[PDB]
RNA sequence: GCGGAACGGCGUCGGCCGGUCCCGACAGC
RNA sequence: UUUGAUCCUUCGAUGUCGGCUCUUCCUACCGUCCGCGCGCACCGGCGCGGAAGCGUCGGAUUGUUCACCCGUUCAAGGGAUC
RNA sequence: GACCGCCUCUAAGCGCGCACCCCGCCUCGCGCCCCGCCCGGCCGCGCGCCCCAGCCCCGUGCCCCGUCGCCGAGCGGCCCC
């Protein structure tokens, strides 16, 4: 028979499943659309979160009740050392979807990347990139290889990593990212300008401005096994239940004969 | 495929009807079996005589000729789910039992009536002036010209034995 | 007719066409048409400055092809030779309306209709023209070669301007279309 | 309004005919419902302020 | 647009049916669905088909209103549409199909192994001489 | 040697079901703008079947199928699966025999293809009967990329194109050589006999 | 081309019975 | 989704009412969405078609389903081994 | 705008249109791709397009994957790290 009373169902089943991330790090999964004839400019960038703290500030919002005085707001403090570019990759648009043209690197690469390559550096043997440092010594290979990406490609990125030395962190390998390039006339012009920031510091003052709007990327903090009171908010049961009262009463019905997939289980949160 | 038979047929003679009168019918059927069977069907419900009372005299296969092509007109009446109609039909044939042919499987397409659920009144030839039908007078006319009707049929003919071709056939007009 | 059907029309003497696979093009003083009807089974001839469509076998609803597709046609003689012209009146009671048209008579823009706030946009049809009736206080005109266009951009306006959750017997404003015709 | 623009609008906004089973909008003189194709038709009944 | 039409005295090959593969000579229509042919110089006796059957020529022939068999035969011996409708390519084609039709299993060997020889020839010239 | 077969006109149905035959004997086939096939059909009709089609999944867990794909080449892969027996050896290597693309891609720009006439819609629909292309129908229910497989493919038209006119005077180089060779002459009069 | 009724259809094809009509019907004396 | 009529399966046992908790499904639609009609001036009402996304609550008495009353953003009906 | 001289939102054709439907954003994601260390082994031989009430002269061709074919180049694919 039918449920005597209206209540909606708890948790929203567009974030399943709650499992642990494999991504080692937050991923940017789509890029801001690419308008022709504005000014070409970068997209993202990669940070630390460092505080929280207040701000008194003055509130102009006509037709609110803020309109002419103060409040205190929360802010967030992220620390933002500079970014070295070290990479160009150009992507083709296919029927098949965004397929890699070719990704070329730059002459001579810093520490921390060479140490992202290795699982433990100071034992491993020393061999990356140690046959294409030779070839691209002088500029023909990499202009060759520039010219490939500049006949050949839709969308252009350049690929940057960290500095951990300029920070608190016990870590020494960088985080190597790709940022697309967006805005100018012709993927000529955006190669062109890739290509002049190459091996080069990009500082976070010359992506966002004050005032502007940005997402954050990241993941949320760990609690390990959690069950379900705590994990989808369900409502705890009275307090003369036998063997305990932090689940849920009735996980289905007799037909279907199986558990079905909307239904509140323990298990990892966080 | 009809063939057209002339049946004669005679109740028994008795005591009191020495020399009985004789009666002759034509009948369309697919043989001379079911043409007995139709005519004493129609001598049992017009004459009130029995295949038992009676005896057939006659039973004589007509074969026409079939060189040019006549008007026939149809008089006919058949039984529906809702009882029963006449009907008068036009077609246009070289032989009278190829009229009837075409008639039956008119009948049978549209009409949803089987041989033994119709009675053919009087068949006729009708001449070129007193047509009733649209299509048949629009063919008796002279100099008659129209395009091939189906053309696509000879082209998939065709390909039933040339499965896969190297380029889409045409259709020639 | 029982075997094929046909109809036939006039091609005048200031207007020149030309036939080929349903795609029929007029020429006229006013410029020039184009039509494709290779959307239907027709068979149309050429022949001494008359057109003549003809449909064989006309079985069911083939029947009402030839004398539309006749109709289509005149209708694009009409327009090459001289065009059409539209006529719409703008009703109100209290408030009066202000239409005003902008980029060089290719669009037109309507403010205040029933007092409301916001604002009405409608762009012409390609070939489509609108102007204010110098003669007539408040009068709307289009002109174009083309029958289907005009009328199109006339419907457009008039759904533009809808009163909206009253009594329509009562409440009557709007633009109406008051004249079909040519000049 | 002018009467001859009140006559223009009634034209587009009262003359016409409603179908009793679907109450649909219809010609003038149609003899049957565009939609449901029935014949009960009735005709749009005049406002008071005629 | 249409060329060819089912009419009197029209050319017409048999292309299904039990005397498929001969040409034979409308002389009057039934229907829509069928007509009255004669093919009274090639093998074709006085019959009505359908014309599901008949592929229209591009021939025609002049010929009285209602023509006996025998009337008609010198009527067409009279004419050269028949001549002129073999040596088409249509004609010719239709004269290697007649060839084909008898063949044998023997036949079949000697044929298939004279294809070969033709495909290998054709590849060496191409190679040969762009 | 592979059969690839151009499927531009054709119906999907009956097409299906001679390439399901030919794949049971043995032979590798190869389809290729599969974009093009044509259902036959008011568009509303194949849109509201394939919605409902859509609509029949495992309640208890969406991930134990059936699964609904909506690429043109996926759909005519799954309804040439219908008409095989896939759950046995015998059918489950005949379904690997078997290449379906949108478009023509580059692995299969240089083949020879053929037709299938008792499938086309031109030869199997009257001319009043409604119809429509799988590629609308796969748009409308979530394919992503008509407008990159068309534009690829307007460019490999023009590249075509331009090819055409080499072939075409190599070809008569290549015509007027062998109507000069005396070794063909004498195979081409020796068939003649045979009426070939 | 759903199991399916009273009852509707100017969807298409085929009929039966009655009127009016080149002495000019029908739809626009 | 009522209650009857019947006795096909189950007496070497399928735990027999309601509430609490939780999920899903139907539409024969109560509010919200889009159209049309009115004996539709406005406000407010009433009728019809498409539409199942969201909403359909807190209390007093009763084991109650149900019922009944107070209040509020004014408060449709059902299924899933009743 | 016709069948049906007139009238008709429909029969062919065209426009606008719903808290519903589908897609994006968002969560998971088998498999693939690029690059690095390396620069390897194997397999195959075959491209005109467009329309069907112009169908531009048709109603063919292939029919030998060994049945004698197997170099190179080119193009395409697979394997390994
Ligand atoms: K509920
Ligand atoms: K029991
Ligand atoms: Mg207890
Ligand atoms: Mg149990
Ligand atoms: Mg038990
Ligand atoms: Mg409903
Ligand atoms: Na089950
Ligand atoms: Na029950
Ligand atoms: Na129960
Ligand atoms: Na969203
Ligand atoms: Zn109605």
């Amino acid at each position: 028979s039918h449920r005597k009373f209206s209540c909606c169902r708890k948790g929203n089943l567009g974030y399943l499943p709650r499992k642990r991330c494999t991504r080692g790090r937050g991923r940017c999964k789509t890029f801001p659309p690419d308008v022709q004839g504005a000014p070409i400019h970068l997209t993202a960038f990669l940070g630390y979160k460092a505080g929280c703290t207040h701000v008194m500030r003055f509130i102009d919002h006509r037709g609110s009740n803020l309109h002419n005085r103060q409040a205190i707001d929360q802010a967030t403090i992220i620390d933002a050392p500079p970014m070295i570019c070290t990479a160009i990759i150009g992507y083709a648009k296919t029927p098949k979807g965004l397929r890699a043209v070719t990704t070329v690197w730059a002459a001579h690469i810093a520490e921390p990347a060479m140490r992202r390559f290795y699982r433990n550096y100071f034992h491993a043997e020393k061999t990356a990139f140690s046959t294409y440092m030779k070839k691209a010594a002088d500029g023909t290979y990499i202009k060759e290889q520039l010219g490939r990406l500049k006949q050949h490609a839709d969308v252009i990125r350049i690929v940057a990593h960290t500095q951990p030395a300029l920070t608190p962190l016990k870590q020494k390998k960088a985080d190597i990212m790709e940022i697309q390039v967006n805005g100018g006339a012709s993927v000529a012009e955006k190669v062109d300008y890739a290509y002049a920031l190459m091996e080069k510091p990009i500082s976070i003052k010359d992506v966002f401005s004050v005032g502007a709007q940005i997402d954050t990327i990241s993941i949320t903090r760990g609690r390990g096994f959690e069950g379900v009171v705590t994990r989808w908010g369900v409502t705890r049961l009275p307090r003369k239940t036998r063997r305990g009262n932090r689940k849920v009463a009735c996980i289905g019905a007799w037909h279907p004969a199986n558990v079905q997939y909307t239904v509140a289980r323990a298990g990892q949160m966080g | 495929m009809m063939q057209k038979y002339i049946v004669y047929g005679r109740r028994l003679p008795s005591e009191k009807f020495p020399e009985p009168e004789v009666f002759r019918m034509t009948i369309y059927a697919p043989n001379e079996i079911v043409a007995k069977s139709r005519f004493w069907y129609h001598l049992k419900s017009l004459k009130k005589i029995k295949r038992t009372h009676g005896e057939i005299l006659d039973c004589q296969h007509i074969e026409e000729n079939g060189d040019f092509v006549k008007n026939f007109g149809v008089l006919l009446r058949y039984r529906s789910r809702v009882g029963q109609h006449n009907m008068y039909r036009e077609v246009r044939e070289t032989t009278s039992a190829r009229a009837m042919d075409k008639v039956y499987s008119e009948m049978a397409g549209q009409c949803r009536a089987r041989y033994h659920d119709i009675q053919i009144i009087n068949v006729k030839e009708v001449a070129d002036e007193d047509v009733r039908r649209e299509k048949v007078a629009m063919f008796t006319q002279k100099g008659v010209r129209f395009p091939h009707p189906c053309p696509y049929v000879h082209v998939k003919r065709a390909a039933r034995t040339a499965r896969f071709q190297d380029r889409a056939p045409h259709v020639p007009q | 007719m029982p075997l094929c059907s046909s109809m036939t029309i006039k091609v005048p003497t200031d207007v020149e066409c030309t036939i080929n696979k349903r795609v029929v093009t007029v020429k006229g003083k006013k410029g020039t048409l184009v039509r494709d009807f290779s959307h239907a089974p027709l068979d149309i001839t050429h022949a001494n400055d008359t057109i003549s469509v003809a449909v064989w076998f006309p079985r069911g609803k083939r029947n009402a092809l030839p004398r539309t597709i006749c109709s289509h046609i005149e209708n694009m003689f009409k327009g090459v030779t001289y065009g059409f012209e539209y006529k719409m009146r703008l009703a109100y009671a209290h408030f009066p309306i202000a239409a005003t048209v902008v980029d060089n008579n290719k669009a037109i823009e309507i403010r205040n209709f029933m007092h409301q706030i916001k604002t009405r946009r409608i762009e012409c049809l390609p070939g489509v023209t609108i102007a204010m009736s110098t003669n007539v206080k408040d009068e709307l005109i289009l002109r174009g070669i083309s029958i289907e266009d005009v009328s199109h951009t006339a419907a457009r306006i008039h759904e533009s301007l809808k009163v909206p959750n009253k009594d329509l017997r009562k409440f009557l404003d709007g633009c109406y279309v008051s004249s079909r015709g040519l000049q | 309004m002018e009467p001859t623009l009140i006559n223009l609008a009634r034209e587009y906004n009262q003359n016409m005919m409603i179908c009793r089973h679907c109450y649909a909008r219809n010609p003038l003189r149609a003899t049957n419902c565009r939609r449901c194709r029935g014949t009960n038709l009735r005709k749009k009944k005049l406002s008071k302020y005629a | 647009s249409y060329h060819r039409f089912v009419e009197a005295g029209r050319l017409v090959y048999l292309g299904d049916g039990p005397d498929k593969g001969k040409l034979a000579v409308i002389v009057d229509i039934l229907s829509t669905a069928a007509v009255l042919i004669d093919g009274p110089t090639t093998g074709v006796k006085r019959q009505v088909v359908s014309l599901r059957w008949a592929m229209l020529t591009d021939q025609v022939i002049n010929i009285s209103e209602k023509p006996t068999t025998e009337q008609l035969k010198k009527e067409i011996e009279a004419s050269p549409a028949i001549d002129t409708f073999m040596n088409s390519v249509w004609g010719k084609k239709i004269q290697q199909q007649r060839l084909r039709a008898k063949a044998t299993f023997e036949d079949m060997g000697k044929i298939a192994k004279l294809r070969r020889e033709r495909k290998m020839a054709m590849k060496r010239i191409a190679m040969s001489i762009k | 040697s592979r059969i690839v077969i151009d499927c531009k006109g054709h119906i999907l149905g009956r097409l299906s079901a001679i390439v399901a035959k030919e794949l049971l004997h043995g032979h590798e086939v190869a389809l290729v703008r599969c974009e093009k096939a044509i259902i036959s059909g008011a568009f509303r009709d194949v849109k509201a079947h394939y919605l409902k089609k859509m609509h029949k999944r495992t309640n208890f867990n969406h991930l134990r199928g059936p699964f609904h794909f909506r690429a043109p080449a996926e759909i005519v892969r799954r309804t040439i699966r219908g008409m095989i027996p896939y759950k046995t050896v015998r059918g489950s290597d005949a379904m690997s025999r078997l290449r379906v693309y949108d478009g023509i891609p580059p692995c299969c720009a240089r083949y020879k293809r053929v037709v299938c006439p008792s499938a086309m819609a031109y030869l199997c629909l009257r001319p009043e009967r409604r119809r429509c292309e799988v590629g609308r129908v796969a748009h409308e229910i979530g394919w992503q990329h008509a407008a990159d497989v068309e534009r690829y493919e307007k460019r490999r038209l023009e590249e075509c194109d331009k090819w055409y006119q080499d072939k075409i005077q190599i070809d008569k180089k290549i015509a007027e050589a062998a109507e000069k060779d005396a070794e063909l002459q004498r195979i081409n009069a020796e068939l003649a006999k045979y009426g070939y």
